[PDB]
């Protein structure tokens, strides 16, 4: 009766959810384009319609795979440079005093050693500013690395800045990004597109503040994975960046002293000017206002009373501790305690924070690999934009009303999961069997 | 459906005076055009076909014109017998579709 | 979001071919889903179809201009564009394209998102 | 140029879907970062090459729309087509027989399988 | 073609107050009809689809019944923003016309 | 061997360049160093396989010399017959007819998608 | 659960093996580690992709038992159908004819080449 | 620079097989670009054919000598032979091995480069 | 046994300043020296 046959169609739109390998699309650096795909100058977007897709922010294999594409493009810009084993010696160090300011006391520290030169049977006494940080006391003073592990040098041709990295899918695979504006990142999106590449991502580096990110197009946004639970941590989008302008006023000079047969260790030479604290301003109104805001957004989920709380960090690592970023050849530990104290309940001056310079960098909470970075000659400015924050909820006996959240990061898949919180990827399965009249033959 | 118009609707004229008739179609019929000249109380009898094709049986009189989506009628001495309706004829797509018709 | 935007010359002499190019920013022609239509309104009168375009280049014009009329559909850049051959003084009128969801079974002819609305004068 | 309209057909119904089988066809086959290319590339053209086998397997070599001979069992789903092609989408029909499709395949195999055989047989008269 | 006619052509009415609008085809169209609005100066908006289901995002008052060769809208109470011109369409078979236009 | 007397043709006519498809056919397939010839060999895979997936979309899978049911339009080129295959060569045929490739490469995919709905439609009744 | 049976009718006679040629088709696609893994992968798909050109070129595309119409000269081999499919195996097939093997693969060809050229010639009148 | 040269024995016993060898240095046999034929010119007398051999083995040969004959290539090893069998009296000839530019049809048959010329006598 | 195509009435356009396949070669000896060079001693003593 039914009278109704098998059907086989190839190049079906279906697809299901799957990990797979992505490429660059890029369009000398640390990260690295010549081994990179470039993109087409005219990207396409096609815009499903009628389809609502069940997206996932928190269980998506891109920000894994970009964290560990990110250590292997470390790792390799960083292996054809300078092993600095010769310069684990002991150190003679004395504190500065020309031209020196409040703040910077029990600072850079003026250290002379001996050291190795191109000739092996030959030593050379030099001498290097060395911020107070990388040494550590044994009127004599070794280097931070020197019992963990030897450093490579980061070769000073080679830029720091970010380039976008436009991810790609292979042939049989499809990148589905959610436009539906106030998405949470979980749920059914019902705006879809699919997408050939995804757009920019800077891979910026930076913890308790996203610097560079991409701006929500209608209001401060909180994400997180289980907001009832204190354990997992809150990212919140702003939909207007907060303009900061950190700067490093020391006028540092590079003299490169040869260590041996080519390679040439780069050190601080003379402090010309005054030494001061570097320093970073963030506008005090801007800050106000973006800080409502995610007051109001965060009231929207916690109630319409509860009071809200902003405190500095909890405590741990200089590292997580501080907001620690990196531009302009120099890495800055900023310490924020100023823009997260404030309690809220139902002109042109500006918040300036101190800056910490390092040079051992121990990046990715690993061990064993620190990245002592050349100075670097003049003095620095570096403005950039603030467009999220990562918050953590203080558990305990919050039971009660009070509610105090704290800036929060270590981990530095936040930074990218607040990049790709749209774009998913799946896999096409063309083959597909349906019931016709047909008959063969 | 083609819909046939005919300007004037309704006019008055006085014996042995030259008139016409036009008439409009929506789309183009191309040369496929028959006017009739249903007089009051008889029934319709064919005058013109094919544009201009005069039809043997009428005085030469009668002429016919136009092509595309325009056409018209042109009768050059008016009779004490031509006081009859004038109508169109979509004679080139089914259905047939007539025009609203002008009396004299 | 999705919205259309229509260019082309406003006023031109009234015995030549008349272009005019809609650009949809929004959704893709490519997709089929949707049919991309050129209705017209004349001042004092009604709406009047004059064609559709698909993705895949299977057009219709209305039988009143299936002479006179051409729509191409550009998918690279996303848009389509109507050209009007022998524009005569009823062409006077506003010349609007619409998005039709026919594209999939679901509903019919369904004209939803309008775009501005240009009136080209002639 | 050739991507230019992929999927898109997702939310339409099955039926006005099968319309536009080719752009989805199209686009199913085009140190260590040169590796992750490489196995890249190489797993799509396994993925290409094991659907482009198991089509053959069934007879429909070189056909985007090729219909077989075997029976559509009640059992495997009881919509008709009045409800199939024109109420529902491709995405769900393949979540509703997701659990039903290795025994079709079987049963296409044999099927051809059969149909080859008895050409054969009938060819050798 | 199918040729739509939409009673009365012009109609002035006052604010909270019901009103409606017919339309009728010559041919049968089953349930191929979509309501139209076009407020002056901007693009018509589409009210409401296939005679009674009522599209997303417009105000209950607005409803739609009839079949055959015959429809219409109805407006519960009138509003202030509920002074544009209504149209017809059909949606079942190439070419689709649409109507004359009632200004409220 | 496979490559035995390949190209050959070149210099023929398009007639008679069109009798050894075959010699030209056959051909096409067959640390750092291994990425080297292993990348060639994936490359040379996978451009094989795009010619005959475009082949396959054409509905001339399996087949050198299949000719299909489109028109030719008179704008591509007003050659006659008789001027093209008994005094024209390939590669100046390919060099004339460049800029309308993917015209007729369309046009060939929608035919064949037309006729495999034409087929389907015909034997549902 | 696809390798179900591989090579199970090696023993079988080559008539009885010529019914389960399935189950041994479907089977031939599914640091320095990995380039290993994937060279075996890149060389496995070659191999396949070779046969399938082999295939195409005598027409058979798409096809398991595809039997073609070049006569079978008896110098190849002596042995009556009696003594072929119910009294040998396919092994000793394969042993006995390995040296008449390239003949019989040209011979194909140039049959398939003919026959298209004759069906084009058919065809355009 | 293109050459053929022919090898065999240049004086046989009548009355069984005579096998001439001409091998090409220059164009391959392989290409279809060519024909290879086997002209033939016994003491006072003219030009004679016998055959010739593609390289895909649609051989033709002369009608007189079509039982007695046999033409191969191989293009592996890129040489022709050829088999003439019970070769009477009146086979002593100068055997060529000649060209042709028959494959690639812009010309028709036109033998343009010859052999050396071997003097089989029998 | 090498083979080599003959091609008759084929006239082409060859450019020896243009040819990618003499930068590869430079680079493939170039790299075959650099890798032939790893295993080998490294005379940072010498310095002296
Ligand atoms: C967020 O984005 C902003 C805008 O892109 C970004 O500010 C940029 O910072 C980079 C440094 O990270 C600046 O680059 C410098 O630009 C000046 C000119 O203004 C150049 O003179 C500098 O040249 C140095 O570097 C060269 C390459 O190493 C050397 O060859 C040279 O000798 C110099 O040492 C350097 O290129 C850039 O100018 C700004 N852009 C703007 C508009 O301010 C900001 O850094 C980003 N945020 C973060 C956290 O990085
Ligand atoms: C969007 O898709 C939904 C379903 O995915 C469509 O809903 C169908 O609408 C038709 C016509 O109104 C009904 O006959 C079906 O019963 C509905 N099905 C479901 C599951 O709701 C909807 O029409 C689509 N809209 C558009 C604009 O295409
Ligand atoms: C080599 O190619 C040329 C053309 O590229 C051939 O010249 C042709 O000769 C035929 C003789 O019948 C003429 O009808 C054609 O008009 C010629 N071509 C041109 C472009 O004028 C030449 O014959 C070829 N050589 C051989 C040996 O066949
Ligand atoms: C440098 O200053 C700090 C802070 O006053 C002090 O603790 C330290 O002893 C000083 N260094 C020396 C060598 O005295
Ligand atoms: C460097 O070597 C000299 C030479 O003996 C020595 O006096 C001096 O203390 C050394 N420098 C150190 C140990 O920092
Ligand atoms: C290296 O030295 C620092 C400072 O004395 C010390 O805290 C650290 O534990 C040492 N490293 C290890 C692996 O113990
Ligand atoms: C995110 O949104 C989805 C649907 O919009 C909702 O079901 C889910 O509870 C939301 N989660 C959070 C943490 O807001
Ligand atoms: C920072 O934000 C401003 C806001 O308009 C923008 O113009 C500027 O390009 C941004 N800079 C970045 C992302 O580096
Ligand atoms: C979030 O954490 C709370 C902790 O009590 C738990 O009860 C709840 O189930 C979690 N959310 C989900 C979706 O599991
Ligand atoms: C640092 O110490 C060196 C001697 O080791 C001395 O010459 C120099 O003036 C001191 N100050 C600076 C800024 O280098
Ligand atoms: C930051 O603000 C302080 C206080 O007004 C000011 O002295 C300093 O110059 C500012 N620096 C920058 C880079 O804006
Ligand atoms: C530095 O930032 C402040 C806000 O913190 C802003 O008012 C000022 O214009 C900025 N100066 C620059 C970018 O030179
Ligand atoms: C932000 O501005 C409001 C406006 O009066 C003020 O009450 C509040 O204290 C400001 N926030 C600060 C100073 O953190
Ligand atoms: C945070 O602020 C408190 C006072 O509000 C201060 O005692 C503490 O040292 C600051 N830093 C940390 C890491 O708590
Ligand atoms: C930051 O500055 C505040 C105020 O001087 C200070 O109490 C705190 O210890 C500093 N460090 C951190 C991590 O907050
Ligand atoms: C927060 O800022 C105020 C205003 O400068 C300051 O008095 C206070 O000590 C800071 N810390 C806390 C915990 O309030
Ligand atoms: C830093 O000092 C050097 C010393 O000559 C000078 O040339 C340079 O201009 C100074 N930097 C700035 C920003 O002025
Ligand atoms: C499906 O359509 C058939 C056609 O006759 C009908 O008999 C059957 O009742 C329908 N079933 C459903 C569930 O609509
Ligand atoms: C197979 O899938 C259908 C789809 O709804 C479901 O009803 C059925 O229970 C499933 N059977 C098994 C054995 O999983
Ligand atoms: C082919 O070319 C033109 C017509 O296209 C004509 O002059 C010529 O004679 C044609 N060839 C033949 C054989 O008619």
């Amino acid at each position: 009766a039914e009278n109704l046959w098998v059907t086989v169609y190839y190049g079906v739109p279906v697809w299901k959810d799957a990990e797979t390998t992505l490429f660059c699309a890029s369009d000398h650096n640390v990260w690295a384009t010549h081994a990179c795909v470039p993109t087409d100058p005219n990207p396409q977007e096609i815009h499903l319609e009628n389809v609502t897709e069940e997206f996932n922010m928190w269980k998506n294999n891109m920000v894994e795979q970009m964290h560990t594409d990110i250590i292997s493009l470390w790792d390799q810009s960083l292996k054809p440079c300078v092993k600095l084993t010769p310069l684990c010696v002991t150190l003679q160090c004395t504190n500065v005093t020309n031209n020196i300011t409040d703040d910077m006391r029990g600072e850079l520290k003026n250290c002379s050693f001996n050291m190795t030169t191109e000739l092996r049977d030959k030593k050379q006494k030099v001498y290097s500013l060395f911020y107070r940080l990388d040494v550590v006391q044994i009127k004599e003073y070794r280097l931070i690395n020197c019992n963990t592990s030897a450093c490579t040098q980061a070769c000073p041709k080679v830029s720091f800045e970010p380039i976008p990295i436009h991810y790609c899918a292979p042939a049989g695979f499809a990148i589905l990004k959610c436009k539906d504006k106030k998405f949470n990142g979980t749920g059914p999106c019902p705006s879809v597109s699919t997408v050939q590449c995804t757009h920019g991502i800077k891979p910026v580096v930076s913890t308790q503040l996203l610097l560079n990110g991409s701006l929500a197009e209608e209001e401060v946004m909180i994400r997180s994975e289980n907001i009832t639970n204190n354990a997992k941590n809150i990212l919140v989008q702003f939909n207007t960046p907060v303009q900061i302008n950190c700067t490093r006023p020391n006028n540092n000079t590079r003299k490169s002293i040869r260590i041996g047969p080519g390679q040439a260790f780069y050190a601080t030479g003379d402090i010309i000017g005054d030494i001061r604290q570097a320093h970073c301003n963030v506008s005090k109104a801007t800050w106000n206002e973006t800080l409502g805001k995610v007051v109001k957004q965060l009231r929207k989920h916690f109630g319409n009373n509860t009071i809200i709380r902003f405190a500095n960090s909890s405590g741990g690592d200089l590292e997580v501790t501080t907001h620690s970023f990196n531009c302009g050849g120099e890495f800055f530990y900023c310490n924020t305690s100023g823009l997260f104290n404030s309690t809220w309940i139902s002109s042109n001056d500006s918040i300036t924070l101190p800056c910490r310079i390092k040079q051992i960098i121990n990046m990715w909470q690993r061990i064993g690999q620190c990245m002592y970075a050349p100075p670097i000659q003049g003095v620095i400015r570096c403005v950039s934009n603030i467009t999220g924050l990562i918050l953590t909820r203080d558990g305990g006996s919050t039971n009660s009303t009070t509610e105090t959240f704290r800036p929060g990061g270590g981990d530095m898949r936040d930074n990218w999961r607040s990049e790709l919180y749209k774009y998913k990827v799946v896999k096409i399965e063309p083959l597909g069997v349906a019931p016709t009249r047909c008959k063969r033959r | 459906d083609i819909q046939m118009t005919q300007s004037p609707s309704s006019l008055s004229a006085s014996v042995g005076d030259r008139v016409t008739i036009t008439c409009r179609a929506s789309q183009d019929i191309s040369s496929f055009l028959n006017w009739y000249q249903q007089k009051p109380g008889k029934a319709p009898k064919l005058l013109i076909s094919s544009v201009n094709r005069l039809e043997s049986g009428v005085p030469s009189r009668f002429s016919g014109s136009g092509s595309g989506t325009e056409f018209t009628l042109t009768v050059s001495s008016l009779q004490p017998e031509d006081f009859a309706t004038y109508s169109c004829q979509q004679c080139g797509s089914v259905p047939y579709t007539f025009g609203q018709g002008t009396t004299l | 979001q999705v919205q259309l935007q229509e260019s082309g010359p406003g006023l031109v002499k009234p015995s030549e071919t008349l272009s005019l190019t809609c650009a949809v920013y929004g959704s893709s022609i490519s997709g089929g889903y949707f049919y991309w239509h050129w209705i017209r309104q004349a001042p004092g009168k009604g709406l009047e179809w004059i064609g559709d375009v698909y993705f895949s280049g299977t057009t219709g014009y209305n039988p009143s201009l299936k002479r006179r009329v051409r729509i191409s559909a550009d998918t690279s850049k996303n848009q389509f564009s109507l050209n009007l051959r022998s524009v005569t003084a009823a062409d006077t009128a506003v010349y609007f394209c619409a998005r039709d969801p026919r594209g999939g079974g679901w509903v019919p002819n369904r004209f939803d998102v309008w775009g501005a609305g240009v009136l080209v004068t002639v | 140029a050739v991507f230019l309209g992929f999927l898109g057909a997702a939310g339409s119904t099955m039926g006005a879907a099968s319309m536009t089988l080719t752009v989805q066809a199209r686009n199913l086959l085009s140190t260590v970062w040169g590796i992750k290319q490489l196995q890249a590339r190489v797993l799509a053209v396994e993925r290409y090459l094991r659907d482009q086998q198991l089509l053959g397997i069934w007879g429909c070599s070189g056909k985007l729309i090729c219909c077989t001979n075997v029976p559509w069992n009640s059992s495997w789903s009881n919509r008709n087509l009045s409800e199939i092609w024109d109420n529902m989408t491709w995405l769900q029909w393949d979540k509703e027989i997701s659990n039903y499709t290795q025994i079709i395949y079987g049963l296409l195999e044999e099927s051809q399988n059969q149909q080859e055989k008895n050409e054969q047989d009938l060819l050798a008269l």
